[PDB]
Formats: structure tokens, C-alpha cells, sequence
DNA sequence: ATCAATATCCACCTGCAGATACTACCAAAAGTGTATTTGGAAACTGCTCCATCAAAAGGCATGTTCAGCTGATTCAGCTGAACATGCCTTTTGATGGAGCAGTTTCCAAATACACTTTTGGTAGTATCTGCAGGTGGATATTGAT
């Protein structure tokens, strides 16, 4: 029963994320649309933090490679530390 | 009658290299110089950055290198890797 | 035989998930996604659990807080029914477009 | 007596470059090549824009570059574009753009 | 309206995951003292360019008219919410090993430093040139009919 990797993110998963958003009501194409827009943002983001892992010369990306990413993105995260 | 730095020269130099009978204005000019300071100060920072976070107190090549990574889009970095790589082998090899 | 209507569990969540914290993805599917994202950009990584968790968090923070600017945009044009073209209006003002 | 340009075959000014490193506080030291690739990456995006912008100068057909064909070769480049995402170029104005609901009959 | 299903509220119970208190320790700040460097306020003044003002040059304010857009109304049909469960994916926890990280090492490359050369900026005076804004005069575009 293969599946791609980004339909692991699911109807109910969306859904949730819209309820805490404040969403009543969903049509049946947002779940798509999610997707691709989540798979830009995780681009984005793994690509400048990979590129911090590299210049590291580390095979491991560390919590602060993605801290970093997500403060030059302009997305600071507060709790995984600098 | 202090003396005021800019890039105009090395921009005009470059604009007749690749327009030869094209001139510039000089509020063109200034925004060009403007360009070239603004994105001096964004690779020099993130170097900057970059090397604080993994305790060196040196900004190499290298950490120029990656600074133009974060900051460039897809093929403007491509190429600015390649030319930036390119002076520095011509450079280590002329004296 | 009992039937709530349509939009009274809707309301009933909307609730729910804005008085909790918790991640509302399932963590393995999503730690499967950033890995399959990543390999295009180096291969044979490894990462930190704490690096997969920060990842999460910024993912739901951003996603929810574009759910809230596409449910305006679903408002302004008079509708309670989120559409991509919601989603789109959002992201092209945010300057992401 | 060969400057560090010719050297690098650079036209943009390595000795500049390396001296605003120093005095601009971003580290202790400044690696000698660091300012020799800065050089070059400074020197190839100004190339990539006066190219483009040559084109909008002659696409009017203008000898002289002005802000408005910056702002053109700045906007019609994805790239450029998105480098200079939250730039005002002054005196450049705005691409030609009309949304289609707004052109006549149908 | 009544009525019954089911969600929601609260008081109380409790095991343990996660918070905290305590001791012995050490490397490493943080602080104290003395010898040395310099950054910048102040005091003076050349001189750029800002506020100010008078005449000239063109955009703004206003009222009338109606084209067509917005918002209300109604309606039918499409499309997403609700629903119940065993399949199947995720979670949990137990266990080898990869690699991150701590440590010592030693030299290529860093800073410092002092005469020596080069050059980018400006400043005073000169001649050049691209194109803005004026013209007339041939080619659309638009809206009445």
C-alpha cells in the first residue's frame, strides 16, 4: 500500500490546523493547496539549514541550524535554544 | 573638504564592458552605488553571523561563500559561487 | 438515532484545538516529509529530534496563522467556505507571490 | 607593484573591499581571499543588473540608463526581483499591469 | 413548549515525570590593581545650503449629469459536514553504533608595523551631447447611430 510522503499529511491533520486557525468550513481542494504551500515553506527553510550544516561540516542537522534558518527567513522560534 | 568614497567608477568600467555605447545618469548612478553598499553590508553580516556560530573569530573566503548561499536566489548564486571561487584561485596563484 | 448539524462540531473544534498546544500533525509522517525534502539538498543525513520538533512547530505556527488570513479572505468575499483562491489572495499580499 | 584586482583580474577595488571588512566590525579577522571573492560576487551582480538594464535602455530607444530602466531589468528578472523584494528604487515607477476583469466588453 | 441524547463542568484522587535542593569541584569568568593608549568634546571658523521671499506658470475645486456598478432578493443544485470501526499506520520503548564534541597540537596565515609608491577624489575651467518638451501633421480608438 505505498503512499507519497506528503499525503502523510492528512484530511483530519489539515483540518485540525484550520480549526485552530478558526476555520468553519473547508473545501474539498484546500487540502492540496496545504500541501504544496507546506512544502514550499520546509524548502525554504531545510535548504538554509542544511547550508548551515554544511559549512559545519556536520552530517547531522543540529535544532540550531533550523533556529537559524527560521531567523533569517524572518520566522523566529523561541524554545530550541540561541 | 572631505573625500567621499564611492563605487562609480568600477560600475561605469563594468558598464562598458558589456554595453559599450550605453551611458548612465547620475541618479542611476546613485542607486547603482546604493546597490553595491546594500549588498556588501547583507554577505558581510551573515559572514559575520556565520562565524560567531561556530566560534571563529575569521572571515574567510569560506564563510563568504556560504553568506552568498543564504542570501542569493537559485541561479544568481550558482553563478556568484562560481566567480567568487574563480578570483580567489586566479588570486592564490598571482603572487 | 442523533445528528448534530453540519458546522456545530465544526464550532465544537475550533474550540478545542484554540485552547491546546499540542502538534496536530502526526510526527512521523511529517519527520518522513522534511527527510525526503532534505535529500534533495545533501544526502545521508542525519538529524537532531529537537531539529525535526523546532521544524514542526515553525510548520504549524506558519500554517495556522495563513489558515487565519484565508479565512479573511473568505469573509471579504462574503463566503464561510475556505477556497484556494483564499489561500492565494493571502500569500500573494504577504509578498510570498 | 601589481594591484590585488589585477591579480584577482578583478575591476572592482579588492584593496576597498578588504579595508571596509575591517573597520565594518563583522569579525576579529579578515581571511586575505575574503575580500577577493566579495570583490568578484559585488562585480558580477552589478554586471547582471547594468546588462538588463541596458537592454530596457535600448527597448526605449535611450543611450543613457536612467532609474526607470533599473526598475524595468529589476522587475522583469525573477531573481533580481526577489533579491531586491523589499527595495525602492526612486524614480523607477511600476511595470505596466492591468488586472483582466477591468478591460472592457468581454 | 417536552424530552432525551450527549457534551461539558467540576470535585476529588494519585503516580510520576519533571522540577528542585545540596554537596564537592574545577575551569573559567569576573573582578581588582598599574602601566598605556586614544577617542571625541570643545573651541574656533570656513562656507554649504536651507529658509525665505517675489513673479510666473498650470492644476484644482466645483456642480451637473447619468452610465453602469453594487448590493439585495430569490432559488436550485452542488458539495462538504457528519457519521461509526476494524484496518493499519504511528507511537512507544529497548538496543547497537555513528558522529558530535572535547582535547592537544603545530604551522600557514593572521596581525603589526614602517617607509614607498600609487591613485581615487575634487576643483577649477573647458567643450560636448542626449534628450525633454515644442511643433505640426499622418494614424488610431471610441462611441453615437
Amino acid at each position: 500500500v505505498l503512499r507519497d510522503n506528503i499525503q502523510g499529511i492528512t484530511k483530519p491533520a489539515i483540518r485540525r490546523l484550520a480549526r485552530r486557525g478558526g476555520v468553519k468550513r473547508i473545501s474539498g481542494l484546500i487540502y492540496e493547496e496545504t500541501r504544496g504551500v507546506l512544502k514550499v515553506f520546509l524548502e525554504n527553510v531545510i535548504r538554509d539549514a542544511v547550508t548551515y550544516t554544511e559549512h559545519a561540516k556536520r552530517k547531522t542537522v543540529t535544532a540550531m541550524d533550523v533556529v537559524y534558518a527560521l531567523k533569517r527567513q524572518g520566522r523566529t522560534l523561541y524554545g530550541f535554544g540561541g | 573638504k572631505t573625500r567621499k568614497e564611492s563605487y562609480a567608477i568600477y560600475v561605469y568600467k563594468v558598464l562598458k564592458q558589456v554595453h559599450p555605447d550605453t551611458g548612465i545618469s547620475s541618479k542611476a548612478m546613485s542607486i547603482m552605488n546604493s546597490f553595491v553598499n546594500d549588498v556588501f553590508e547583507r554577505i558581510a553580516g551573515e559572514a559575520s553571523r556565520l562565524a560567531h556560530y561556530n566560534k571563529r573569530s575569521t572571515i574567510t573566503s569560506r564563510e563568504i561563500q556560504t553568506a552568498v548561499r543564504l542570501l542569493l536566489p537559485g541561479e544568481l548564486a550558482k553563478h556568484a559561487v562560481s566567480e567568487g571561487t574563480k578570483a580567489v584561485t586566479k588570486y592564490t596563484s598571482a603572487k | 438515532p442523533h445528528r448534530y448539524r453540519p458546522g456545530t462540531v465544526a464550532l465544537r473544534e475550533i474550540r478545542r484545538y484554540q485552547k491546546s498546544t499540542e502538534l496536530l500533525i502526526r510526527k512521523l509522517p511529517f519527520q518522513r516529509l522534511v527527510r525526503e525534502i532534505a535529500q534533495d539538498f545533501k544526502t545521508d543525513l542525519r538529524f537532531q529530534s529537537s531539529a525535526v520538533m523546532a521544524l514542526q512547530e515553525a510548520s504549524e505556527a506558519y500554517l495556522v496563522a495563513l489558515f487565519e488570513d484565508t479565512n479573511l479572505c473568505a469573509i471579504h468575499a462574503k463566503r464561510v467556505t475556505i477556497m484556494p483562491k483564499d489561500i492565494q489572495l493571502a500569500r500573494r499580499i504577504r509578498g510570498e507571490r | 607593484a601589481k594591484t590585488r584586482s589585477s591579480r584577482a583580474g578583478l575591476q572592482f577595488p579588492v584593496g576597498r573591499v578588504h579595508r571596509l571588512l575591517r573597520k565594518g566590525n563583522y569579525a576579529e579577522r579578515v581571511g586575505a581571499g575574503a575580500p577577493v571573492y566579495l570583490a568578484a560576487v559585488l562585480e558580477y551582480l552589478t554586471a547582471e543588473i547594468l546588462e538588463l538594464a541596458g537592454n530596457a535602455a535600448r527597448d526605449n530607444k535611450k543611450t543613457r540608463i536612467i532609474p526607470r530602466h533599473l526598475q524595468l531589468a529589476v522587475r522583469n528578472d525573477e531573481e533580481l526581483n526577489k533579491l531586491l523584494g523589499r527595495v525602492t528604487i526612486a524614480q523607477g515607477g511600476v511595470l505596466p499591469n492591468i488586472q483582466s476583469v477591468l478591460l472592457p466588453k468581454k
